[PDB]
DNA sequence: GCTAATAAACTAAAAACTATTATTATG
DNA sequence: TAATAATAGTTTTTAGTTTATTGGG
């Protein structure tokens, strides 16, 4: 486990974000309010367990513990709630941001020692395990400090304090008909060369919907592989690529909406009594004989090895069938916690399988009372990307290795060849259809549809987002671009009267 | 008096939903806790029925898996165990109650929790 | 068994198919049935469950009464399966 | 023309993961 | 007289159920 995530929203009150050159595109503030609708809707989705909050600088009126004028927070730091995302649309829309001008008070100075002051205040109020602390403004003018001296000295060295305690301010891109003007007052006043009259700088990712629990770094176990009996060496086992699940329902009650808790209890049919575990007996009943066992024999009769893995041996890449396929894999890193020195036999013995392209097959045992099954470790080299980060992790692939009772049996199918022409048919048909996929290309629309719903009704929507299934595929689009070649094929192998349907 | 009106403080300072009352809360608790831990033979009596009110108030009024209510809880608890230490069988009146309490208190979201 | 279905490319061209499990992980297909410890009889410990609410000394929440919810966020919203 | 499993979703349940906190040690 | 050390508190699978639902005869 490690830190967590803060940000801070600062919006300008005053006129430049209530109004714009051309009315038909959004307005300065209504656009950063649908921006921070969707970052806070992703966030929901993503990691509600961190803390966002809402303030505003430069209103006539003015509402903080530091009671700073001009300074109004609006939300303090806290987990995003759909009362958050409703408070702030009421303020949504060419009405909205009339309505916040009228309880609302927006056009009036400021100090950016002020808003500095204030968020590290708001910031020092988290008492939890925090890693990042960012912080965006919405402005669209560098000038407001700059016409007083006195006020951008004290407001860059804050700032420079600021960045200095772990404080990372980012930049919002603001559209400003006359320039956003950066270089001028904030790559000098800001943590990280067009005059940017526009404002998107990555306001499009921002308002972009994200569905994605991304779960933490976390180990899944740190099992302890033994070479052969007491050379043993500690490793890191993870999934890369885990199945993500809808989460559980909350039982609760109709007439208050509370959650009630469930107790669930064993007992006696003949007196109905409240019985005990010792009470309990294990049985089974094979053909007209029943046995009786308990539960600890259960899991003894699953015990055989400690937790760990056992070396079996080594085996070339080649002599493992494509189609022998049991569970998802895993990944294998070095762990330097139990076992100090295995990072350089870990080296050492990925250089040396790479050159040799074997495999190591082990005996693994995930846990007391588990099976032992069979894996196979090939080598994971290392790969960057052009920007030289890392798109394969160094290791090792741990895959499963199905038993022989793990395989079933098939009626025997002959084989039926087809005219080398038949082949060309196939080829150009794929050609019309070829494109590059990649692991980033296709979600699940059922989840994406639950998730919409469940906004939906949150925010009582009169109607939910549709999910766009990217697994349906587009049969005009693809008749279109083969045309012949379906029904040349269909006369080449099926009969005229027998269609594929009988 | 300094026990009364802290009570009657506590019994206010619950009134707004957020941890900081919480804080405040078991911070009085504390006060209270060194403070009535050395009584001279007076001061105890009136802290028997400070904390039948106190007892039962917060019995009714915290009522709640807030965290906040949590401590405070916690702690009203090792004080009555440390006070009952050496108390006498003098706060027997209140016992039963309090037993009418205790597992009224546990089985209820302190169960939960 | 087979899984009789078809294969579909676009709206022109389908053939139907016949899918088999290969691989398949093996579960064990006897299930550990409990019983009395003195007569050994499921029929004699028969099995129930009790949503009672969570306060007012666990008054009983009907059966039927619960409904399911949902996490959302910080907050949780009542959302039947219906 | 006479009924027939089935994976999904649902639980319990069991372990790993940080995250603390009496406890002598000494006086 | 005051320091250390197992130690319980949130996630996450996963074995055993439970649903009706297609597939037939």
């Amino acid at each position: 486990y490690s830190g967590r995530d803060s940000l801070i929203f600062l919006v300008d009150a005053s006129k430049a974000m209530f109004e714009s050159q051309s009315e038909d595109e959004l307005t300065p503030f209504d656009m950063s309010i649908q921006c921070i609708q969707s970052v806070y809707i992703s966030k929901i989705i993503s990691s509600d367990r961190d803390l966002l909050a809402v303030v505003f600088y430069g209103t006539e009126k003015d509402k903080n513990s530091v009671n700073f004028k001009n300074i109004y927070v609006l939300q303090e730091l806290d987990n995003p709630g759909a009362k958050r995302i409703l408070e702030l649309d009421q303020f949504k829309g060419q009405q909205g941001q009339k309505r916040f001008q009228d309880m609302m008070g927006h056009g009036s100075d400021y100090s950016l020692s002020e808003v500095l002051w204030v968020c590290a205040n708001l910031f020092s109020d988290v008492q939890f395990k925090m890693s990042h602390k960012r912080i965006m403004l919405f402005t669209n003018e560098d000038n407001p400090h700059g016409n007083d001296s006195a006020k951008a000295s004290r407001a860059r060295t804050k700032a420079g304090d600021l960045r200095d305690t772990g404080i990372f301010l980012d930049l919002m891109h603001l559209k400003k008909p006359g320039g956003f003007d950066i270089s001028l007052f904030y790559r000098d006043i800001i943590s990280i060369l067009r005059v940017h009259f526009e404002e998107s700088s990555k306001l499009e990712d921002l308002l972009r919907k994200v569905r994605a629990k991304e779960t933490r770094k976390r180990a899944l176990s740190r099992l302890k592989l033994k070479l052969n009996k007491d050379i043993v060496i500690s490793v890191g086992i993870y999934n890369l690529v885990q199945k993500a699940l809808k989460p559980p329902p909350i039982k609760l009650y109709r007439e208050t909406n509370e959650p009630v808790k469930t107790k669930t209890r064993t007992f006696n049919t003949s007196t109905g009594g409240l019985l005990l575990p010792s009470d309990t007996k294990r049985s089974q009943i094979y053909g007209s004989r029943q046995i009786i066992l308990e539960k600890e024999e259960t899991e003894e009769l699953k015990r055989f090895d400690d937790p760990g893995l056992m070396l079996m041996g080594f085996k070339p890449l080649v002599l493992l069938k494509k189609h022998h396929y049991l569970r998802p894999s895993l990944f294998v890193y070095p762990e330097e916690s139990l076992v100090i020195g295995s990072s350089t036999l870990f080296s050492a013995l990925l250089i040396k399988c790479l050159e040799k392209e074997v495999a190591a097959l082990c005996r693994y045992t995930p846990r007391r009372n588990i099976p032992p099954y069979f894996v196979a470790l090939v080598p994971q080299e290392e790969e960057l990307d052009d920007q030289k980060i890392q798109v394969t992790p160094p290791g090792f692939q741990l895959v499963f290795l199905p038993f022989a009772d793990d395989k079933r049996k098939m009626p025997f199918t002959e084989k039926i060849m087809a005219t080398p022409e038949q082949v060309g048919k196939m080829k150009a048909i794929v050609e019309k259809l070829r494109f590059t996929y990649r692991s980033d290309s296709f979600e699940n629309p059922v989840l994406q549809q639950h998730f919409r719903n469940l906004e939906a009704l949150a925010l009582d929507l009169m109607e939910p987002e549709q999910a766009v299934d990217l697994t349906l595929p587009k049969v005009e689009a693809m008749n279109k671009r083969l045309g012949s070649l379906v029904d040349e094929f269909k006369e080449l192998v099926y009969p005229p009267d027998y269609n594929p349907e009988g | 008096c300094s026990l009364l009106r802290l009570q009657e403080t506590l019994s206010a300072a619950d009134r707004c939903g957020a941890a900081l009352a919480g804080h405040q809360l078991i911070r009085g608790l504390g006060q209270e806790c060194v403070l009535s831990s050395s009584p001279a033979v007076l001061a105890l009596q009136t802290s028997l029925v400070f904390s039948r009110d106190f007892g039962l108030l917060v019995f009714v009024r915290k009522s709640l898996n807030s965290i906040e209510f949590r401590e405070c809880r916690e702690e009203i608890l090792k004080f009555l165990c440390i006070f009952l230490e050496k108390m006498g069988q003098k706060i027997a009146p209140y016992s039963v109650e309090i037993k009418n309490t205790c597992t009224s208190v546990y089985t209820k979201d302190r169960a939960a929790k | 068994i087979h899984w009789p279905c078809r294969l579909t490319i676009g709206s022109n061209l389908s053939i139907r198919i016949a899918a088999y499990k290969s691989i398949l992980q093996e579960r064990v297909k006897k299930t550990w049935t409990v019983v009395d410890a003195k007569t050994l009889k499921k029929e004699d410990i028969q099995k129930e469950t009790v949503y009672c609410l969570n306060d007012d000394d666990e008054t009983e929440v009907l059966k039927e009464d619960i409904i399911q919810g949902f996490r959302y966020g910080s907050d949780i919203v009542p959302f039947s399966k219906v």
